[PDB]
């Protein structure tokens, strides 16, 4: 049984790019503060270089037909081909829509692919339709299909333009096929397990000490260790991480034990890896890797090997809960464990010991939607603001 | 089924030639132009190993793209359904729009044309129409501009107008000359301006109230006017247009700059020609409009009052256009029709208007001159 895409289901637009003979696949991305021109963003490498869909996600709001959407604008639904869809970003809350506006990329006839505060006008709005034959208008759409999207204010397909050195997306009369891979959905999400993607904080086996990085002491270098601390830190958006699946499709789904995944400080945008000195220490996003930066969980720290389990498609079973259940970091290639070095604001240095201490259990605690839009924020803010003063420096 | 063709063009947009494809292309003026150039070289115009022996291929291209805007532009939708606000309407002139850019158009009609010219022997040399750059492809231009992107700004209305419309204009008043008016460009560039310059202007005569600061303009265009209409070789439904535009123009003028062309009129109208019926109707409707800046000693407060040497020129033409319509032949229409121009006449002047012992001295030569009035 195949199944379909629906309304309120997280998506992910991405197409195949072929530059110099090769098959790359690319997402389409945009971010929310500051520029709201869209970009597209690398997934091929993902072994290399991290992904980064917490800004590719888009939800679909409501899925309508070319008359009621006319009507409309004049005052769970199976998406079907032919019907007018309302993109909404995930991260910064604005919707998908053609900006209006061209930034002259040798294309005279194109328009830039932007994100929109305000959903009303037929901007906003996109109609889905069938790439080849196989499908048909009025047809129930498949998780696995190629889509043009046509705008309804300019009849302008989403297009990837080649022209440029670099590749964009705007609106072009050329048409480009999209794939949809659905993230998540969120009426099987059930509540109070662990979802891939949810920024979340490790509480230590003692209830009130955090793993974080040092505070904001002007040291980008120094912020790059890693240790517990407790008190106010678990309320500051300096102990805030991210799990990342190694997976772009179904990424929003239930983490199962031993499942690999990356974990990313949100305010200094760099993921958690193990140095060949056993000693953690956050890498770049360019040369954070999967033999470095994969951790797992376990249920408890018996050595026998759950072996490999394939994922499964859908948003799975929840195994692992919030705030109840116990669970240990092991990297997934050293088989070392995550704990406390106990050497002696604790700021009880952790390192990784094959062999670890008796209370290494690490629970996990949801962060709220706000203290995750605030810590992109800031991380963002913080990245130009940098960029601002070290051009005025010079 | 002109949303239809417009969706169809779209989807293929290799129909709207190498210019308007987008990709790599140099936009409909340098489209144009390089057709000009085109036009001007013998070797890229024609094959070198008239038009059935020779394709011209600078006007080839010129028309191709002249009939892509002509059709473009009939596509544009009604005005009428813009105004209810319909939706595809607004949708089909949005995407008009940004297939074709304003600038662009502007440019075109800007393009100069190439004027026949007299020889030594005495012949009018004839440039080919079918060689080089045609009226018609500015009409096409015009019809575009004001189906689809509408004319509606009073700085734009001025700013055309000096930039393309003008030129034009005076191009034809100067081949109005009766040797050079049997020239098929002429036939042409009167046809242009009385179905597409000009009746834009008529219908874009109530944007012409905010004029008094660029006065120069405005006149040149009413002179301009008034000399293609002294024409020989204009048609009847020529004239008639030309007739209703310049009348529609100077009743929303201002009243102050007008007087530069009421001088011409006191030279032309006493004659009581056929050419007379036009010049004495604007002047009833002026007067019968302007009255109270006349008569009354304040006037209209945003209009002002006479300067006396209108007072003067109105009391010339009072007593010429009396004098010759006394010693004229009776005939019906004349007559019909001059009875409001004289009381309207008189009506404005003031009854105690004391006369300027002040003869005018050296007057424009142009004026008195008759033979071509320059």
């Amino acid at each position: 049984e195949i199944q379909f895409l629906r309304t309120d289901d997280e998506v992910v637009l991405q197409c195949t790019a072929t530059i110099h003979k090769e098959q790359q696949k690319l997402c389409l991305a945009a971010e929310g503060f500051g520029n709201r021109l869209c970009f597209l963003e690398s997934t091929s490498n993902s072994k290399n270089v991290p992904p980064d869909l917490s800004i590719c996600t888009f939800v679909l709001e409501q899925s309508l037909s070319v008359r009621a959407l006319q009507e409309m604008l004049a005052n769970h639904r199976t998406l079907l081909y032919g019907h007018a869809i309302l993109l909404r970003h995930s991260y910064s809350g604005m919707y998908l829509c053609c900006l209006s506006t061209s930034r002259s990329s040798t294309d005279k006839l194109a328009f830039d692919v932007g994100l929109q505060e305000d959903t009303t006008g037929e901007a906003c709005w996109w109609t889905i339709h069938p790439a080849s034959k196989q499908r048909s208008e009025g047809e129930k759409v498949r998780v696995g299909d190629d889509l043009i999207l046509v705008s309804v204010s300019s009849e302008r397909y989403l297009h990837l333009s080649y022209g440029n050195g670099s590749l964009h997306v705007d609106a072009a009369f050329q048409q480009t096929l999209w794939s949809v891979a659905p993230i998540s959905s969120g009426s099987e999400a059930a509540q109070g397990y662990l979802i891939g993607g949810d920024v979340l904080r490790l509480l230590h086996g003692h209830m009130d000490e955090c793993l974080t990085v040092p505070s904001g002491e002007h040291g980008e270098e120094q912020r790059r260790t890693v240790h517990y601390e407790g008190g106010a830190v678990s309320v500051h958006a300096r102990s805030l991480w991210r799990l990342e699946t190694l997976r772009v499709a179904w990424s929003g789904s239930h983490i199962r034990w031993g499942q690999p995944f990356r974990l990313r400080h949100v305010t200094t945008g760099k993921y958690l890896s193990l140095m060949e000195d056993k000693n953690l220490l956050l890498m770049d996003k360019e040369k954070a890797d999967v033999k470095s930066t994969a951790f797992t969980f376990r249920s408890s720290k018996e050595k026998l090997d759950v072996g490999v389990r394939k994922e499964v498609d859908g948003m799975g079973t929840s195994e692992i809960k919030y705030g109840d259940s116990v669970c240990y970091i092991q990297h997934v290639d050293t088989g070392l464990w995550l704990t406390y070095q106990s050497v002696d604001s604790i700021q009880r240095k952790a390192i990784m010991h094959h062999e670890g201490h008796m209370d290494d259990g690490i629970s996990l605690s949801r962060s709220q939607h706000e203290e995750s839009r605030t810590a992109r924020v800031i991380r963002s803010t913080v990245f130009l603001f940098n960029r601002f003063i070290r051009g005025l420096d010079a | 089924n002109a949303n239809v063709v417009v969706r169809l063009l779209i989807r293929r947009p290799e129909c709207f030639g190498p210019a308007l494809r987008g990709e790599g292309g140099n936009g409909l003026l340098a489209a144009m132009e390089e057709a000009i150039k085109i036009a001007e070289d013998p070797s890229r115009d024609g094959p070198s190993p008239e038009e059935d022996d020779t394709i011209h291929m600078g006007n080839a291209i010129m028309t191709f793209y002249s009939a892509l805007i002509d059709l473009l532009g009939r596509c544009a939708p009604e005005m009428h359904l813009i105004h209810a606000g319909k939706g595809e309407a607004i949708r089909i002139r949005s995407i008009l729009r940004s297939l074709i850019p304003l600038g662009d158009l502007v440019g075109v009609i800007s393009i100069a044309f190439q004027m026949p010219t007299i020889a030594k022997d005495g012949n009018v040399v004839e440039p080919d129409m079918s060689a080089g750059f045609c009226p018609d492809h500015k009409a096409a231009m015009v019809l575009f501009l004001d189906r689809v992107y509408g004319i509606e700004v009073q700085d734009f209305l001025l700013h055309l107008l000096e930039v393309g419309f003008l030129p034009d204009l005076r191009a034809a008043a100067s081949l109005d000359t009766a040797a050079l008016s049997a020239t098929d460009m002429a036939l042409a560039l009167n046809r242009y301006l009385c179905t597409a310059v000009l009746p834009l202007l008529t219908r874009c005569a109530p944007l012409f109230a905010g004029t008094e600061h660029h006065a120069s303009l405005i006149d040149s265009l009413l002179h301009t006017v008034y000399r293609l209409s002294k024409g020989c070789s204009l048609t009847k439904a020529q004239r008639d247009s030309i007739e209703v535009c310049l009348l529609s123009i100077c009743g929303q003028l201002r009243p102050s700059m007008m007087q530069h062309l009421l001088r011409r009129l006191v030279f032309d109208v006493p004659l009581l020609n056929e050419h007379a019926k036009m010049p004495l109707k604007l002047l009833t409707n002026h007067y019968e409009r302007c009255w109270k800046y006349y008569c009354l000693p304040g006037g209209w407060g945003n209009f002002g009052a006479a300067s006396e040497e209108e007072l003067h020129l109105s009391r010339k033409l009072f007593w010429g256009i009396f004098d010759a319509l006394s010693q004229k032949k009776y005939e019906q229409e004349l007559f019909k029709l001059a009875l409001p121009c004289l009381s309207a006449v008189a009506g404005a002047l003031p009854p105690d208007y004391m006369e300027s012992n002040y003869v005018s001295m050296m007057e424009k030569q142009s004026s008195m001159d008759s033979e071509g009035n320059f």
